[PDB]
RNA sequence: AACGAUAAAAGAAGUGAGAAUCUUCUUCGCCGUAAGGACAAGGGUUCCUGGGGAAGGGUCGUCCGCCCAGGGAAAGUCGGGACCUAAGGUGAGGCCGAACGGCGCAGCCGAUGGACAGCAGGUCAAGAUUCCUGCACCGAUCAUGUGGAGUGAUGGAGGGACGCAUUACGCUAUCCAAUGCCAAGCUAUGGCUAUGCUGGUUGGUACGCUCAAGGGCGAUCGGGUCAGAAAAUCUACCGGUCUGCCUCAGACGUAUCGGGAGCCGAAGUUGGAAACGCGACGGUGCCAAGAAAAGCUUCUAAACGU
RNA sequence: CGAGCUGGAGAUACGCUUUGACUCGGGGAUGUCCGAAUGGGGAAACCCACCUCGUAAGAGGUAUCCGCAAGGAUGGGAACUCAGGGAACUGAAACAUCUCAGUACCUGAAGGAGAAGAAAGAGAAUUCGAUUCCGUUAGUAGCGGCGAGCGAACCCGGAUCAGCCCAAACCGAAACGCUUGCGUUUCGGGGUUGUAGGACCAUCAAGCCGAAGUGGCUGGAAAGCUACACCUCAGAAGGUGAGAGUCCUGUAGGCGAACGAGCCCUGAGUAGGUCGUUGUUCGUGAAACGAUGACUGAAUCCGCGCGGACCACCGCGCAAGGCUAAAUACUCCCAGUGACCGAUAGCGCAUAGUACCGUGAGGG
């Protein structure tokens, strides 16, 4: 599921781009805001690799 | 993974009459082949590609404040669909 | 001193603070196997659009290949790679060497060569065998059907596979003539009243009991083990065995998709010329004797089935 | 840590932050492509694959040499260390020996150092006691076309000092080796030398706490002048409108974290020799000794090497096996300091290996 919770903030980077790219962009922060989003989504994953498998 | 293969729409007057003919034009990450660039429409967008075709597009070598500048580098892609020829619309 | 070839330039009109130099119009002179056009190397946004005017421009500058910004670059079929090999470069093992290193079989890399499927048009300000329209071709996977069985290799054979000069026949590109056709209008200066003048006068594809130079080809049954590693129903050797088949270059007709001077669309004739291109790997002569590999065609080995 | 922050960036919009941001100290996790590059190719950063994961998207592997295996190596470092190679200008007022110099340079290996190191030594006292470094000996002894010139060591004074284990004589094997309780290499015990021994037999970190001044005057502005004070384990320094002990940061002094870094034997193709050579002061000299390139080739403790041809005596020492900290060198990097520079100086650079030049190495 966390793929799923990873694609929809992709997603919104994309056409949040795409408006960037047009007239639109009036919120910047809503980008970096999500990015972080998707780093610490992946930075999770990572601490139950090692946790439980050992 | 499809979400960010895609740049951003190609935003050119010759662009915009193309958007007419059901024909969509847009900016791509240069290292992206053919095949995953159609999927990666389709997927995003819902519809059938029955044409693709691609371009590597060197960066213009502009320069500011007397530091001479460099590239910036991309590679627009076009792409033909079948008679569903939507997109989200977002054409303008 | 010079302001970079002695191929001249003139007028009108425009824009602008500003004009011998920028834009337009009408003339003039210069190249025309070029000083026109299409590519390869190389250059790297110089391309188009809109702006600018410091410096760069041998003067000026409203302009520029200069400066700023925005766009433009589309491929199953073109060129390269996912195919092949040449010189050369590499190179496990191997051969050498105070060290670093030097040689080197197979193999590998390496196009300047081999192999390989598309042509006609339209057209952004700026792309075109790439996008669009018309109509093809090539490989691969699958499905329906005919077929209802043999496929047939990192190995064998054929083949790809090649010189120079000269030259017979036929043809197209392409070019010329005309009282052929088609279109448009006018004419004065002294004349012509059109038999004058000007211009255009076919590209691709599909189908022909159509005309057609030229060009390619012998063909099986069997013997031998000692040949191609063995195999082999394929090759090579040897012995028996009887003009004709194929191909269309290109032309012609019919149809169709285009294009076409021009004010949407006319005509598409007869006669002549003609390639180093095409038919083709033709013919003849000559000595200095004119790559390799894959693709391609043919055979079994193994395996898989029947 | 306790209010700011959103890199230089100086330009707005957007936000984030007293449930602690930003910044600092310390760990994790991500980590495209090239590059020893290492799946195969390659004109670095691009081309082309295969195998298991297999739902895909994505992940993991696929070089060679060492080794059963773990596990190791390949490449990169300013200078410093050791080694394999090894110049020439030059001086000799010419030039061969000689010097320059085992200097430069190239190459190999390694580390924070390295090399060397535990006496078959030095040496002349029957002294000494591993190695390295410094002082001195001493420019003495010597070497030398006895020319130019080159140039030790011992004693003594300092820096630091540590000494240690294997081979083998003999036990006990096991495996293999043959006419019958033996001897080639492994594994334990044992055993390691010259006054001969041994065997077998009796604190630094990120940081926190930190004393003491006010009025008038000149002036654009006080820190200067002035008048009265105050702290001082703190008058080092920097900032602040001009010169501040008492305005700020600090200073003396004090504290200071979860994780954080840091002391019968005793070695043989040898010792020794002849030929070529060479190293230390050693240039064939009366030329010992160590060193290998070629050919030869011993002895055991009443034995072996040396003491500068050689002999006797008298002395010193046990070769042919290994390891070994510290005193030493250097400065990419950090801190402090300076009778060092202060914009033609100082590094080439107040930053740039940039612009610019070159096909390049390279210069700049
Ligand atoms: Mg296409
Ligand atoms: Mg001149
Ligand atoms: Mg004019
Ligand atoms: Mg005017
Ligand atoms: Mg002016
Ligand atoms: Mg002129
Ligand atoms: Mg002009
Ligand atoms: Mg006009
Ligand atoms: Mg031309
Ligand atoms: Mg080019
Ligand atoms: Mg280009
Ligand atoms: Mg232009
Ligand atoms: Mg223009
Ligand atoms: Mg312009
Ligand atoms: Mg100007
Ligand atoms: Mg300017
Ligand atoms: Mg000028
Ligand atoms: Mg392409
Ligand atoms: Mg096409
Ligand atoms: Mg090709
Ligand atoms: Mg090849
Ligand atoms: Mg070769
Ligand atoms: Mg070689
Ligand atoms: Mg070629
Ligand atoms: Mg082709
Ligand atoms: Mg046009
Ligand atoms: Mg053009
Ligand atoms: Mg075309
Ligand atoms: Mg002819
Ligand atoms: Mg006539
Ligand atoms: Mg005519
Ligand atoms: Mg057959
Ligand atoms: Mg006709
Ligand atoms: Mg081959
Ligand atoms: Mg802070
Ligand atoms: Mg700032
Ligand atoms: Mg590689
Ligand atoms: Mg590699
Ligand atoms: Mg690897
Ligand atoms: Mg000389
Ligand atoms: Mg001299
Ligand atoms: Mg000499
Ligand atoms: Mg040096
Ligand atoms: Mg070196
Ligand atoms: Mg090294
Ligand atoms: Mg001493
Ligand atoms: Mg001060
Ligand atoms: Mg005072
Ligand atoms: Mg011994
Ligand atoms: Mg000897
Ligand atoms: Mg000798
Ligand atoms: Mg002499
Ligand atoms: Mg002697
Ligand atoms: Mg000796
Ligand atoms: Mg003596
Ligand atoms: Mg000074
Ligand atoms: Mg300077
Ligand atoms: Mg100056
Ligand atoms: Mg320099
Ligand atoms: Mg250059
Ligand atoms: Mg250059
Ligand atoms: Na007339």
């Amino acid at each position: 599921d966390f793929a799923k919770e990873i694609d929809a903030r992709k997603k919104e980077l994309m056409e949040l781009r795409f408006q960037a790219a047009a007239g639109q962009l009036a919120q910047p922060h809503r980008v970096r805001q999500l990015r972080r989003e998707v780093a610490q989504l992946n930075t999770v994953k990572a601490e139950l690799a090692r946790k439980g498998e050992q | 993974s499809h979400y960010d293969i895609l740049q951003a729409p190609v935003i050119s007057e010759k662009a915009y009459s193309a958007m007419e003919r059901g024909v969509y034009s847009f900016w791509v990450s240069p290292k992206a082949t053919k095949t995953e660039i159609k999927d990666a429409i389709q997927q995003a967008f819902g519809v059938r590609v029955i044409g693709i075709s691609t371009m590597n597009v060197p960066g213009k070598r502009k320069r500011v404040g007397r530091f001479i500048g460099q590239r910036n580098d991309r590679k627009k892609a076009i792409v033909r669909l079948a008679e569903g020829q939507s997109i989200e619309a977002l054409a303008g």
